[PDB]
């Protein structure tokens, strides 16, 4: 495989190939207190 | 901050549970109203089996949804010129996805498609050269097919011909701020209080593009499409995504309704 | 997720014994500029505690044809103490947010408020917004679209923002605490309202007969972690 | 000169093509990347984040009403509250919300959904109702008896306001078609199945309080769900160049 | 053959590509290259320098003249002196200077700008003056005390002759337009503030003397300063090929 | 000599400062006689803060500032052939870009873009073949489209047609001199007083392209445009900019004015 | 990233990457006598 | 920056008791050809103290009509002393320059003079200058477009070259050490003026009423580090 | 396919190009050099004649 840069500036690159996800806490579960899975909510 | 954002390549696997008979667990119990989503999961709710999952998440990434060009101008030329705004507001599709995030930087990938067609817009096999300008605000803007401003010795062009292969160019992120914005709850200027000039990023203009037959067509025009390719996408807080219809090339104007989804005779009826 | 809480911010004290926890947005505590971020070269101002405590907005009525209310942040607060008073002095301001909203009904009572906080939202449901409904002021604007939230999108999809629920049987507050966010540095405070915090109604105040119906609704917010730069003479949108 | 052979492909435009391009401002010095909260890299961040249900599509329903499920106290026993199918794809009351936004925007989908309910009454309004997942092969089940004969929660009223209904991915393919479009592909092959709920018991209420009130209805991903190939939304759509 | 593809872009001329083409005399000697006084490597060593600002543009100023403030005798106090807008790529007092020329040659800037003033009257010629820097919001300051609530200086005469106001780079962005055209792009956005000169006691004369004297303008860019995106200047135009 | 120059890539930072009160250090205090510019700087002329700047300034260097293609020669055959003398002074763009430098030494890139057009200038799709001839000082001169000096058996040539993309060629520092000169104050040549013979640098001039097609053209004509970029760009004694309009393809001549900007009202309204 | 040369002469190499600024001294300021800032320039 | 100053060349010494430093154009003293830059193969010639001294050229008077006055380099001195007979007895010519400009009034009298000197200033105000104003001798000439710099560009930017101010109040004197710049090794000193010296009044010379107002314009100039090349008989342009 | 794109300067003819061209008689074999009086490499030997 080859990813070798032929031009001067970053804009001419290819796309990124680093296509992952990561943790979606900081939108699903933006709480202060921690509510672990076993316990109930309010407490 | 105090949520950390760890890194993966793969939906999570399915492991193995049991049975539960107890009162010291109680997955299944949640409180919406914490702001919280679920966090019950399958392995809580059934007794599952051992499945090691792969598949990927790679078409799911900013890139990999951004990442293809997509339709942003179209138009044919008037006494051999034509000058068009750099924005994205004309064509939808587009559009609806860049406003998906709030703030993004990107470069991009211009590619130009040039044919000529008649007056009853008829295509042509005819190959004519063509020139696109990029003219940055503060710039002098040319009247017409041969004023001076298309030596163009500073400002960028690009020539072309409608028999050679589409033309393209990379652009760097641009804008003098440290993200575009797709969404604005401001004003253009200081001392206006008027909704002519609320919810444009002006930062968001960068010019135009002036396009012109390098000698004129006898009868007939160039039909221009400029298609735009996002590439090494950074993105920050997503957006409820668009449920109205675009009225504006501008702003975001729409017009409200009562329903999304169509109605069924009884909620009791799949 | 403790159901009770108490915050004190300068010389103001809150307190609440029936709270659903609380909600930090994007995971993040309000923050100052840093060195590789700032661009404005002249030493900030930080008022400290004499801005960054909390304001307690006029009440809002939760009547029968309710459709919801909002304020934009910082223009609620643009003429209240000295934080206001700092907002029109500096051409340039940043800060985060710390937000209580209140409303205590009865055990005989039922309803369902949703809590929100928008980063950017534009009350764009009219060609030429009113200043009026764009920059409301402390007293704040009335929904007239809340199921398409204003901008064409979603009120159900409203929830990928910061947010909790105020259900009367469950609790009687929510608290938010917001961190500055913009594709700046800084900006100014009088021209652009980052956040917005609306209290939409999704299921109607409803109670046993007889039992009281006036309920009002009650919002304060508290400005934090803020500086201001570019001083000159007093000056607003 | 090195000898080329130039191929099949030459000259032509694919949308999706990847290539290295002169950039238009070879020396260009974009300007920082400065701190902003709430970065987001993948889009599976946001379908897992839990968002209203338009599931009150009648006639009669209009505005927010459309997100509230109808509970009332009743006067028989074992009756029906809700049916829906499970497809996040097709057209119905999940295609305004986030899963289906993005499900819509993909061909093909693979996943475990979180179907949370948070119950809305007085203090003193209790209740239990029975919500069941019915994996493909029928229709959707006629009585409570059916039903739980399939994947299903019991969900008892009180402190804790929600529940959460876990509608595990089973199925016989790796993927599932986001759309179930019959008259060509035939792809009412990919049907998901049918989440129904019914009275376990019966919603009791003291003297003079409201006899009806409102279930809210949540839904979103699970951490095993993903979407592949790429597709314009259907919603989206235009006469003309805008104005 | 070597299997090649070509793609879009091939054949186009872009004006700033950057490739390497045969030489039409490629054995060809240049002449040496001697040692000459006063070496440029980029034009930010040049807009550093201080040149004169065109700020008396009015009627009755013509040639010369319009390079001059005039100060005088007064017999009113705090009275004004001079207003101007510091944007260095607008129309106005500073689109001949050299900061101005170069910054008209690009689309966006950023840094803090020098403002140097000499004074002109007789040695025996006394005075104070204040000059201030407002930051952008409203219009430019209507007196002296609204004018002092900003950045500024107090100048006193005396054997040295000038001083400077450093107008600091404040702005929310890190870059800004060269341009405020607002009709199109709505590029007010960016306006800088302003720029007013004060008595800040009075010009004081012996008897018989010029109850008038000058003050000169002198304009230069900060260390700190820097421009983007080259585009043509507007003020270089012609009808038609030169005879 | 004396003043050394140090080499830096990004603008200088902004470190925090403190009040002072002082009689020893005054620095806004400035003598603009000397020939010196004020080095009166932020941090002491106000309380700055801490400000990493990492604006850079590579599109500043001359090399960005030059290095693109402009225009400087347009022009129809008449009779299959047409002879443009090596001048820049044509089109003001360039030109007044070369004038902000005395001295300078730069290679260049030629572009040529050619295309067939009718008697009424209307452009058509015809391919032809067409042959550019650099003929240096001293060499013979083609006459007509089929003169013998188009055997160009010394004299570069590039032949090329109106099908294919642009042509283009590299040229070396080509002067006698050590940099070519944008103002010279002086005479072309000894024993000459007249105005006619002031301010040309003759070594500035390296010939003329011949332009034709190799075989006629029945009824049409050759229309071609010349684009030059200066590359690898060495320059000394920066210059005035231009602020007067250009009459002369040749000499710098201009008219008076009284003023650059436009007027406005009164000196204290901004 | 690649920079390597076709080409003959030096004429046919793309342009110059080496875009920086040096100390504008020997323009803004040519004198014999050093002026520092902290001092008054007239002495 | 000292305000006194000496300058010693040859047999003559300059002094001023209000200056306002010296400026060394491009910070570069004048310097001899090297070895690798010359290509005129003959042992050149070098005067020393017979030609590099200072040279007092006829004074010009400031009066109310006064647009400035120039001097081309080596023009002005082409016919004096041992200088100007090298000048003409040889073909090639290189040197650098010490300029010394003289203006005293009192210090009831208010002017501002620019003392530039610009390096291949061209006098193109006219389609086919006159000789006498491209090359006016010792006496030199005076301006007639000084708004324009008689070369089509802005007066105000001609600090763009090395130059000083002669601000009354402030200085009787402008001191300019200039190098030798061109685009050559050596160059023709009759067929090409390298330098032009001018000194344009930007502020008008007033005074309170009845103070001298006959005040001259002395300009004091030599030659510094010259060699020349190419010997024969004299020749002028 | 080896991703290209062709620039301005294809398919043009400048007389003083100078690229690597294939053979008309690939394996042909010249006659060997034999030793001849008067070998000139520059013609600035002949112009100091
Ligand atoms: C010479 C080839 C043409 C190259 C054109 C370069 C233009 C610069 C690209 C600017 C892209 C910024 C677009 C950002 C935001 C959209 O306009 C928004 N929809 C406006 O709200
Ligand atoms: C065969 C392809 C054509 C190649 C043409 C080569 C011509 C040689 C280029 C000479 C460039 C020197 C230009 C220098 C200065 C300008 O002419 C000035 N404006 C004249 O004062
Ligand atoms: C009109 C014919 C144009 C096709 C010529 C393109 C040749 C391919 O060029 S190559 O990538 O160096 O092998
Ligand atoms: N600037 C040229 C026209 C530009 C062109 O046609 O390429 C002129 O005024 O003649
Ligand atoms: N030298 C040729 C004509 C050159 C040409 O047409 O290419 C002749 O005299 O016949
Ligand atoms: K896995
Ligand atoms: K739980
Ligand atoms: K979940
Ligand atoms: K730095
Ligand atoms: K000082
Ligand atoms: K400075």
């Amino acid at each position: 495989y080859t990813n070798i840069n032929y031009y001067e500036n970053a804009a001419s690159n290819s796309l990124n190939k680093q296509d992952f996800t990561q943790d979606p806490e900081k939108f699903t579960r933006p709480v202060v207190d921690v509510m672990k899975e076993a316990a109930v909510p309010l407490k | 901050q105090v949520i950390k954002s760890a890194v993966r390549s793969t939906v999570e696997n399915t492991v193995q549970s049991t049975h539960s008979i107890t009162t010291e667990a109680t997955p299944a119990l949640q409180a919406a109203e914490t702001g919280a989503t679920s966090n019950a999961s399958d392995e809580s709710m059934i007794e599952t089996r051992n499945v090691v999952n792969t598949h990927g998440v790679a078409e799911t990434s900013l890139e990999a949804f951004y990442g293809r060009a997509g339709l942003v101008a179209m138009f044919s030329t008037d006494g051999g010129i034509y000058r068009w705004y750099i924005n994205f507001g004309e064509y939808v599709q587009l559009r609806a996805k860049l406003e998906l995030l709030t703030y993004a930087r990107f470069d991009m990938e211009f590619t130009i498609v040039a044919q000529v067609v008649n007056a009853q817009s008829k295509v042509q096999d005819f190959n004519v050269d063509y020139q696109v300008m990029f003219v940055p605000p503060g710039a002098s803007v040319p009247e017409n097919q041969d004023s001076y401003q298309w030596q163009s010795s500073c400002n960028p062009s690009v020539i072309s011909n409608t028999g050679l292969p589409p033309a393209r160019v990379s652009v760097p992120f641009m804008s003098s701020a440290n993200a575009y914005s797709f969404s604005y709850d401001g004003y253009t200027q200081f001392g206006d209080a008027s909704g002519s000039s609320y919810g444009i990023v002006p930062s968001n203009y960068l010019g135009m593009l002036v396009v012109r037959t390098c000698e004129d067509l006898d009868g007939t025009r160039l039909r221009v499409r400029v298609y735009a390719k996002p590439k090494h996408v950074k993105g920050w807080i997503p957006r409820s995504p668009r449920m109205t219809p675009y009225k504006s090339r501008y702003t975001g104007v729409y017009t409200d309704t009562t329903k999304f989804c169509a109605n069924r005779a009884r909620i009791t009826t799949a | 997720s403790d159901r009770v809480a108490q915050l004190t911010l300068g010389n103001s004290t809150i307190t609440t014994q029936e709270a659903a926890n609380i909600v930090v947005g994007y995971g993040r505590w309000p923050t100052s500029l840093r060195d590789t971020d700032a661009t404005a070269v002249d030493k900030p101002t930080q008022p400290g505690v004499s801005a960054e405590r909390f304001y307690t907005l006029p009440s809002v009525q939760w009547t029968n044809s309710f459709k919801g209310h909002y304020w934009k942040l910082p223009d609620a607060l643009s003429e209240l103490g000295l934080f206001g008073q700092n907002l029109q002095f500096h051409y340039l301001y940043r800060g985060g947010w710390v937000i209580h909203v209140q409303c205590n009904a009865t055990k005989f009572h039922q309803g369902t408020l949703l809590v929100v906080a928008t980063p950017e939202h534009k009350i764009q449901s009219a060609e030429s917004p009113a200043f009026a409904r764009t920059n409301p002021g402390e007293q704040g604007a009335a929904y007239q679209f809340p199921f398409t939230f204003e901008d064409g999108t979603a009120l159900g999809n409203a929830l990928i923002y910061p947010h909790q629920w105020v259900n009367l049987r469950t609790n009687n507050s929510a608290t938010l605490v917001l961190p500055y966010v913009n594709a700046l540095p800084m900006d100014s405070g009088i021209r652009h309202n980052n956040w917005t915090l609306s209290v939409i109604p999704i299921v109607p105040l409803e109670y046993a007969a007889g039992a009281t119906t006036y309920v009002p609704i009650t919002v304060t917010i508290a400005p934090m972690c803020t500086e201001y730069n570019g001083l000159r003479a007093a000056v607003t949108q | 000169g090195i000898p080329t052979l130039y191929t099949p492909g030459s000259g032509q435009f694919l949308t999706t093509d990847d290539f290295q391009t002169p950039c238009m401002l070879p020396k260009f010095q974009p300007t920082p990347v400065i701190d902003i909260p709430g970065e987001v890299k993948n889009f599976l961040e946001v379908v897992q984040v839990e968002s209203l249900v338009e599931i009150n599509n009648v006639e009669s329903a209009e505005g927010v009403a459309r997100y509230r499920i109808p509970l009332n106290v009743q006067d028989a026993m074992d009756g029906q509250i809700m049916a829906l199918r499970v497809d996040p794809g097709i057209d119905g009351p999940m295609q305004s919300t986030l899963l289906g936004v993005f499900t819509r925007y993909y061909a093909q989908w693979s996943g475990s959904l979180d179907f949370t309910f948070m119950f809305c009454g007085t203090f003193m309004t209790t209740g239990k109702v029975i919500i069941a997942y019915t994996p493909p092969g029928g229709d959707q089940p006629t009585n409570r008896r059916q039903a739980m004969l399939g994947t299903h929660v019991v969900w008892d009223f009180g402190l804790q306001s929600s529940i959460t209904l876990v509608v595990p991915w089973i199925s016989s393919g790796h993927f599932r078609g986001t759309t179930l479009e019959n008259t060509i592909y035939k792809y009412r092959y990919y049907e998901a199945g049918y989440i129904t709920m019914w009275y376990q018991t019966n919603m009791v209420v003291p003297p003079n309080f409201p006899t009806t009130a409102s279930i809210l209805m949540f839904v979103a991903a699970q951490p095993n769900f993903s979407l592949r190939i790429l597709k314009d939304r259907p919603d989206i759509s235009q006469e003309g160049a805008l104005q």
